[PDB]
């Protein structure tokens, strides 16, 4: 798991 | 639960202009950049899989020259922030500013005048970068990375000879973790939300807006009605209580705004001086 990552 | 008189610009100035209006966040995106001449985003020339592959941590992993060549094509001839960078910058010199949560990478904000501490820069920054070796973390300056830039030199560590990146959150990267402190603390005391050039598209900035006290009211600057729906923006139901939108460019609803808050003057003069100080130094 990690961080919530960017999306879009 | 109804702290706006009225669901206008003028509401909301009066509401911060009341006792209960101590702390103010802004949100902003590429909307407050584009009249500094920053795209809102050719590339054939860099013979890509797919257009968007530039703006992923996958493909500058495994070539990272397209993303400085077009580093170098797109780097503005000047970096002049815009009247929205100076009434946030007002914001902050007269005590109102929490936090300003920004999606650009553009170092617009610092160059404006807010500090880290004012600043969560939620998709990085190239204002600094780092060699990407572990063992090493090298961090360089502005300056540094845009001579390499420049004299087309593929960026490379002084100490260890790594490549060394723009602190930016590429599309697939974790967002840094001083985004997720921040928010912890800062939307429980929050008391209005300034939305400014941003469509709300891009998570999980986005759904910073669902994290405001219910009774927050939340200001919408931007060319396009964004955000509704979850607690999402209602604008325009029977049940509208506290979204207020002002559709247009965010220079003119921030001149506006300022206005209607007594700023007009002060926003000006300090408009003109910096531009005029930009371009001295330029
Ligand atoms: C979830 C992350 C959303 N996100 C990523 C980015 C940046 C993507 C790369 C932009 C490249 C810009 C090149 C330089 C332009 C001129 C300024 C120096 N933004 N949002
Ligand atoms: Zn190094």
């Amino acid at each position: 798991e990690a961080l919530p990552k960017a999306t879009g | 639960e109804r702290l706006l008189d009225e669901l206008t610009l003028e509401g909301v100035a009066r509401y911060m202009q009341s006792e209960r209006c101590r702390r103010v966040i802004c949100l902003v995106g590429a909307g407050i950049s584009t009249s500094a001449g920053i795209p809102d985003f050719n590339l054939e020339k860099y013979h890509l899989p797919y257009p968007e592959a530039i703006f992923e941590i996958s493909y500058f992993k495994k070539h990272p020259e397209p993303f400085f060549a077009l580093a170098k094509e797109l780097y503005p001839g000047q970096f002049k922030p815009t009247i929205c960078h100076y009434f946030m910058r007002l914001l902050k010199d007269k005590g109102l500013l929490l936090r300003c949560y920004t999606q650009n990478i553009d170092t617009l904000e610092r160059i404006a005048g807010l500090e880290q501490e004012d600043l969560v820069e939620a998709h990085g920054t190239f204002y600094t970068s780092h060699c990407v070796s572990a063992s090493c973390r090298h961090e360089y300056p502005l300056s540094w990375m845009k001579e390499k830039i420049f004299s087309e030199v593929t960026p490379k560590c002084e100490d260890c000879q790594s490549l060394v990146k723009p602190d930016i959150v590429f599309f697939g990267e974790s967002l840094p973790a001083r985004f997720f402190s921040c928010m912890q603390s800062d939307f429980l005391k929050v008391d209005l939300l300034l939305v400014m050039g941003t469509s709300l598209q891009v998570q999980p900035f986005a759904s910073l807006i669902s994290k405001a006290p219910l009774s927050t009211p939340r200001l919408l600057i931007n060319k396009e009605k964004a955000g509704q729906s979850g607690g999402g923006m209602d604008f325009d139901s029977k049940k509208a209580y506290r979204d207020v939108a002002w559709l247009g460019e965010c220079d003119q609803g921030c001149l506006a705004l300022a206005e209607l808050l007594g700023w007009k003057k002060e926003l000006e003069d300090l408009v003109r001086r910096e531009h005029a100080s930009i371009d001295a130094q330029s």
